[PDB]
C-alpha cells in the first residue's frame, strides 16, 4: 500500500496492592501501573497508574501507604 | 510384483467341509480390506463376505449367513475361509480379491481393484 | 436390494466402431460427498476380472485413455471411442451402498 | 548485540533454526543480557 | 522378552512394557557383540549397575538401518517427526542391532510398516494409531483415497538383497525417570550410626553422620528436606 | 447445582517430608471457593477434564472409569466389596445401567489387561482426589466426623497419598457406582486446574493451611511475600500485558514455456530452461490431474 | 537452580556421568554459582 | 608447518574401517576403552 504507520508497544506494567495489614482488615486495593483504564467497582486514574478499589474523598490527610504523585493512601 | 495365490478347492461330498487358503505377497496385507466372491459357470459373479482390518468386522451375503465362516492371520499375510454346510448351488469358482478400500467413507464391500487368480470349487 | 439392470446384453459391435454400456440402479448412489459409488468391470473369457472405473469417472490402474464412464443418480453409461479385438469380453456393474455387493447381468461385447 | 551468537533478534533464529541448537543461541543471548542488565543495575546502585 | 521378543510391532504402533519393581543386569546389555549401537544420553554404560531410578520403559520398533540415527534427542527427518519423538530432556538411551535374517526376507517383508504423512510434528511420548487419510490437495477426499488422497500409512520393503542402511533394525529405546525401585546388584551392607560415613540410600548418594530421627513421620513419606534441596532424615528401604 | 466449596482440595503435592516451612508448590488443584457441582438411583454421566476431587458423605462403593466405557478402548472400574477393593483395567462391554445387579457392571472380562487387589477404602465425609499424570493414577483420601450434611461442611483436612496405579490409559469421562437398589445419600464433585498454591508445614509434617493464588488479589501478595500476615503497605507483586490477537503478515515464472509448450524435444536433444528471479508458484504444479508420474527426492512436493 | 544444567545437585551428575560430559555439566554449574556468589559479594560491599 | 613441539610421538596400529570413529578424545568402545585410550587433553592428530 506505501502507507506509513506507527509501532507503538501495547500496554504492560506492574500490578501492586494497598494492603493495611492483614491483622487490621482484609479489604486491598489494586493498583495499576500507567493504565488509562477505560478498560481492565470503583476507579480512580492518577498520574502513577489508575487506582481499583479505592475509594475518592475530598479532605486531606497526612497519609501514610504511597502511591505516587501526591495521591496516597 | 503384487499378485495373489489361491491354494485348495477340488471335489468334495456336498453336505461337508473345504478349505480355500488366500495368501498374499507384495502388498500391506495388513491395511488393505479383503472381500470374497462366488462365480458359477455360465453367469457372473456374487459376492459372498467381506471384512475389514484386524478382524471384527465380518459381514454376510443373504445366502450364506451362518453358512460360511471366515478368518483373518494378520502374520502370516494369509486369508481363509472356512467352509460349513456345502451345498451343489456352491459349485463355483472361488477366489480371494482384495478392495482398495481404506478410507473413512471407502466402504470396504466397494471399489476391488485387484483380483486373485482363481480356483474351482465341484461340489459332487 | 437394489434391482439392476444391464440393457442390451448381447452387443455385436464392429471394431474400429465406438459401442455404448450401460447400467441402471434403482436408488440414488450419489453419496452426502458427491462423489458416484458405482463400479465398472470386464471380464476376459478365462482370465479373472478387472476394475475398469472406479466412482464413475477415474483411472484405475492400468487402463486405457479410451475407457470412460459417465453418468448420475441412476442412469450411468460406459463408453469406448475405438473397440479392437483386445476389447472383448463381459461387462457387469457393482454398486457399494447396501449390504449386498449386487452384481449386473453381463453385457458380451462381440466382434463382427 | 549478538553476544558471539548467530542474530540479535530472538524470533529470527526461533524460526529458521531447530529447537536443539536455538536453546544454545538463546542461551548466548540471555548470558550477555543478563549481564548488561546486571552492570546496570549495579552502576545504578553506586550512583544512588 | 524385550529383546528376544518374537515379533516387534511397526513404528507407528510400537509396544511398550513396563519395568518395575526387579533388579536389572546391565552388563548383559552392554557385553554383548550383537548391538551395533549403544548410545546413552544422561547416564553413562558403564554406571548404570549403579543408578536406582523409579520406573523404566521398554520401546520396541523396527526401523531400516539408515534411520537409527534419527532416534535420538533434537533430530529431525520423518521418523523423528511423524513415527516416534524423543524429546530434547531424554534420559536412558536407544540401542539397534542388524536383523535381516529375522525381518527381511525373499519378495520384500511387506509387513513392518511407517507413517509418511501427518499434518504436524509429532508431541514426544504421545503417539497415535489413526488411519485417516490424508488430505494434500484442496479437494477434501471425505474418506476417499486417489489422486491428492493419500492413505499415510506405507510398508519398509525390507530385501535382504539392499545394502546395510537399508536392512531391518531392530531398534529398543530405554528410558530412565529419576521411591527408586528398578537397579543392578550391590551387597547392602548394615546402617552405621553417629560415624561421617558416605551413604548410598537407594541412589541418594552423598555424605554426612547418621543419627536417629525423633521426629514423626508419615506412612507415605520416603525422606525428608527442610529447606533448599538437603536431604535432611531417610528411610532404609529395607 | 451451585454449591461453595470452602477450603477442601488440598493434598500432600509428593512423597517428600517437609516441618516448619513455608513452601509453594504448583500443581493440580481444587481452587479455593470452588463452584463444585451437587449430585444427590440417580448418577449421571460427567467428565474428567484432568483430575477430579470427590467428596461424600454406604451404598455407594465404587467407580468406573474409562473413555468410551465400551469395548471401543480399554477402562478402569473400581469397587469395594467389603473387604478388599478389586481395581480392574480390564476390557469390558456396554454397561448400559451401571450398577451391581451377584453384579452386572462387570460385564465381561475379555481380552483383559490389569488387575489389583488392596485394602478397602471404607454424619461422615470421606473426600477424594483422582488424577491420571505420567502415566499414573493417583488416589488421595482422608476421612472426617462432620454434622453439617445439610450443606458443605467448613473445616480443614489433607489428603494422603493411599496406592499408585501404573496405567497409562486415555481416561476422559467416569462414573460413581450405586447399585438398583429399590436411604438417600449425598456426593459432591470438584475439578481440578494446574494452579500454585502456597502450603504451611507444621512440626508435626503437617499441612494446616494453605492460600490460592489466583483466588484474591491479598493471596498473589501471600504468595509473593511466603508469610501469611502481610504487613501494611504497597507491594510490588506481579506483571501484566494485553496478549497480542489476530496475527497479520505483510515476476511470474515462464513455467507454462516449459510445460503448455507445443514441440519439445528428444531425450538426445533435450532442453533446458535457466530459471532465475521471478516467483514460482507450484501450488499449480501439483494440483493437475493430468501428470501420471509425480516423484521427487530431496525435496517435499507439497512444501516446495 | 539448574543453570541449564541436567540436574542441580552436583553428586547426582557425578555419579551419573562419564567426565567428558560431566565436564560440560560441572562448568555450567560453576559459571553459574560463581555469578552468583559475585552478586551477593557486590551487594555486601555496597550495603557495608 | 609452522609449529615447533618437545616431543612428537607416533602410534601405529591396524583396526577395523567401523572403528575409525572411536579414535578421537573423550569417545566409548571397545577399542576406545580396551585397546586404544584417547586421553581428553589429546593435543595432536590422527592419520588413517
Ligand atoms: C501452467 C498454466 O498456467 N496453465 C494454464 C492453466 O492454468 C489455465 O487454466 C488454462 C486455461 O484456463 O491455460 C493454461
Ligand atoms: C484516555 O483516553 C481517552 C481517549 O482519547 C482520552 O480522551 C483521555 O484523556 C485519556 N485519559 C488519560 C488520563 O490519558
Ligand atoms: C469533592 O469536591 C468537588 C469540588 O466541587 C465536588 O464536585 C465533589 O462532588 C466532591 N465529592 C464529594 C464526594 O463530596
Ligand atoms: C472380595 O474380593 C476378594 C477378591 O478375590 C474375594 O477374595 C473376597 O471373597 C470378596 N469378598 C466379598 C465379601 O465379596
Ligand atoms: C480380544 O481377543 C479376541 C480373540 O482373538 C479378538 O477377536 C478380539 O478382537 C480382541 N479384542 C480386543 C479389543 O483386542
Ligand atoms: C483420547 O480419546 C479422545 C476421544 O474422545 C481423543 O479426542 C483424544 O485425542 C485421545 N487422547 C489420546 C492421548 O489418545
Ligand atoms: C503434633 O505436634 C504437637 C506439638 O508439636 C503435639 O502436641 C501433637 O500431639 C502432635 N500430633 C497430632 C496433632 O496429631
Amino acid at each position: 500500500t506505501l502507507e506509513i504507520l506507527d509501532i507503538t508497544p501495547c500496554s504492560f506494567g506492574g500490578v501492586s496492592v494497598i494492603t493495611p495489614g492483614t491483622n487490621t482488615s482484609n479489604q486491598v486495593a489494586v493498583l495499576y501501573q500507567d493504565v488509562n483504564c477505560t478498560e481492565v467497582s470503583n476507579v480512580f486514574q492518577t498520574r502513577a497508574g489508575c487506582l481499583i478499589g479505592a475509594e475518592h474523598v475530598n479532605n486531606s490527610y497526612e497519609c501514610d501507604i504511597p502511591i505516587g504523585a501526591g495521591i496516597c493512601a | 510384483e503384487v499378485q495373489l495365490l489361491e491354494s485348495g478347492g477340488g471335489v468334495v461330498q456336498p453336505g461337508g467341509s473345504l478349505r480355500l487358503s488366500c495368501a498374499a505377497s507384495g502388498f500391506a496385507f495388513t491395511t488393505y480390506a479383503m472381500n470374497w466372491v462366488r462365480q458359477a459357470p455360465g453367469r457372473g459373479l456374487e459376492w459372498v463376505s467381506a471384512i475389514s482390518d484386524g478382524g471384527g468386522s465380518a459381514y454376510y451375503a443373504d445366502s450364506v449367513k451362518g453358512r460360511f465362516t471366515i478368518s483373518r492371520d494378520n502374520s502370516k499375510n494369509t486369508l481363509y475361509l472356512q467352509m460349513n454346510s456345502l451345498r451343489a448351488e456352491d459349485t463355483a469358482v472361488y477366489y480371494c480379491a482384495k478392495t482398495r478400500g481404506r478410507g473413512l467413507y471407502d466402504y470396504v464391500w466397494g471399489s476391488k481393484d485387484y483380483w486373485g487368480q482363481g480356483t474351482l470349487v465341484t461340489v459332487s | 436390494d437394489i434391482v439392476m439392470t444391464q440393457s442390451p446384453l448381447s452387443l455385436p459391435v464392429t471394431p474400429g466402431e465406438p459401442a455404448s454400456i450401460s447400467c441402471r440402479s434403482s436408488q440414488s448412489l450419489l453419496h452426502s460427498n458427491g462423489y458416484n459409488y458405482l463400479d465398472w468391470y470386464l471380464q476376459k473369457p478365462g482370465q479373472s476380472p478387472q476394475l475398469l472405473i472406479y466412482l464413475g469417472s477415474n483411472r484405475a490402474s492400468g487402463v486405457p485413455d479410451r475407457f470412460s464412464g459417465s453418468g448420475s443418480g441412476t442412469d450411468f453409461t460406459l463408453k469406448i471411442s475405438r473397440v479392437e479385438a483386445e476389447d472383448v469380453g463381459v461387462y457387469y456393474c457393482m454398486q457399494a451402498l447396501q449390504t449386498p455387493g449386487t452384481f449386473g447381468q453381463g453385457t458380451r461385447l462381440e466382434i463382427k | 548485540s549478538n553476544f558471539g551468537a548467530i542474530s540479535s533478534v530472538l524470533n529470527d533464529i526461533l524460526s529458521r533454526l531447530d529447537p536443539p541448537e536455538a536453546e544454545v543461541q538463546i542461551d548466548r543471548l540471555i548470558t550477555g543480557r543478563l549481564q548488561s542488565l546486571q552492570t546496570y543495575v549495579t552502576q545504578q546502585l553506586i550512583r544512588a | 522378552e524385550v529383546f528376544n521378543a518374537t515379533r516387534f510391532a511397526s513404528v507407528y504402533a510400537w509396544n511398550r512394557k513396563r519395568i518395575s519393581n526387579c533388579v536389572a543386569d546391565y552388563s548383559v546389555l552392554y557385553n554383548s557383540a550383537s548391538f551395533s549401537t549403544f548410545k546413552c544420553y544422561g547416564v553413562s554404560p558403564t554406571k548404570l549397575n549403579d543408578l536406582c531410578f523409579t520406573n523404566v520403559y521398554a520401546d520396541s520398533f523396527v526401523i531400516r538401518g539408515d534411520e537409527v540415527r534419527q532416534i535420538a534427542p533434537g533430530q529431525t527427518g520423518k521418523i523423528a517427526d511423524y513415527n516416534y519423538k524423543l524429546p530434547d530432556d531424554f534420559t536412558g538411551c536407544v540401542i539397534a542391532w542388524n536383523s535381516n535374517n529375522l525381518d527381511s526376507k525373499v519378495g520384500g517383508n511387506y509387513n513392518y510398516l511407517y507413517r509418511l504423512f501427518r499434518k504436524s510434528n509429532l508431541k514426544p511420548f504421545e503417539r497415535d494409531i489413526s488411519t485417516e487419510i490424508y488430505q494434500a490437495g484442496s479437494t477434501p477426499c471425505n474418506g476417499v483415497e486417489g489422486f491428492n488422497c493419500y492413505f499415510p500409512l506405507q510398508s519398509y520393503g525390507f530385501q535382504p538383497t539392499n545394502g546395510v542402511g537399508y536392512q531391518p533394525y531392530r531398534v529398543v529405546v530405554l528410558s530412565f525417570e529419576l521411591p527408586a525401585t528398578v537397579c543392578g546388584p550391590k551387597k547392602s551392607t548394615n546402617l552405621v550410626k553417629n560415624k561421617c560415613v558416605n551413604f548410598n540410600f537407594n541412589g541418594l548418594t552423598g555424605t554426612g553422620v547418621l543419627t536417629e530421627s525423633n521426629k514423626k513421620f508419615l506412612p507415605f513419606q520416603q525422606f525428608g528436606r527442610d529447606i533448599a534441596d538437603t536431604t535432611d532424615a531417610v528411610r532404609d528401604p529395607q | 447445582a451451585y454449591t461453595n466449596s470452602f477450603t477442601r482440595g488440598v493434598y500432600y503435592p509428593d512423597k517428600v517430608f517437609r516441618s516448619s516451612v513455608l513452601h509453594s508448590t504448583q500443581d493440580l488443584f481444587l481452587p479455593f471457593f470452588s463452584n463444585v457441582t451437587w449430585f444427590h438411583f440417580d448418577n449421571p454421566v460427567l467428565p474428567f477434564n484432568d483430575g477430579v476431587y470427590f467428596a461424600s458423605t454406604n451404598i455407594i462403593r465404587g467407580w468406573i472409569f474409562g473413555t468410551t466405557l465400551d469395548s471401543k478402548t480399554q477402562s478402569l472400574l473400581i469397587v469395594n466389596n467389603a473387604t478388599n477393593v478389586v481395581i480392574k483395567v480390564c476390557e469390558f462391554q456396554f454397561c448400559n445401567d451401571p450398577f451391581l445387579g451377584e453384579f452386572r457392571v462387570y460385564s465381561s472380562a475379555n481380552n483383559c489387561t490389569f488387575e489389583y487387589v488392596s485394602q478397602p477404602f471404607l454424619k461422615n465425609l470421606r473426600e477424594f482426589v483422582f488424577k491420571n499424570i505420567d502415566g499414573y493414577f493417583k488416589i488421595y483420601s482422608k476421612h472426617t466426623p462432620i454434622n453439617l450434611v445439610r450443606d458443605l461442611p467448613q473445616g480443614f483436612s489433607a489428603l494422603e497419598p493411599l496406592v499408585d496405579l501404573p496405567i497409562g490409559i486415555n481416561i476422559t469421562r467416569f462414573q460413581t457406582l450405586l447399585a438398583l437398589h429399590r436411604g438417600a445419600a449425598a456426593y459432591y464433585v470438584g475439578y481440578l486446574q494446574p494452579r500454585t498454591f502456597l502450603l504451611k508445614y507444621n512440626e508435626n509434617g503437617t499441612i494446616t493451611d494453605a492460600v490460592d493464588c489466583a483466588l484474591d488479589p491479598l493471596s498473589e501478595t501471600k504468595c509473593t511475600l511466603k508469610s501469611f500476615t502481610v504487613e501494611k503497605g504497597i507491594y510490588q507483586t506481579s506483571n501484566f500485558r494485553v496478549q497480542p490477537t489476530e496475527s497479520i503478515v505483510r515476476n511470474l515464472c515462464p513455467f507454462g514455456e516449459v510445460f503448455n509448450a507445443t514441440r519439445f524435444a528428444s531425450v538426445y536433444a533435450w532442453n533446458r530452461k535457466r530459471i532465475s528471479n521471478c516467483v514460482a508458484d507450484y501450488s499449480v504444479l501439483y494440483n493437475s490431474a493430468s501428470f501420471s508420474t509425480f516423484k521427487c527426492y530431496g525435496v517435499s512436493p507439497t512444501k516446495l
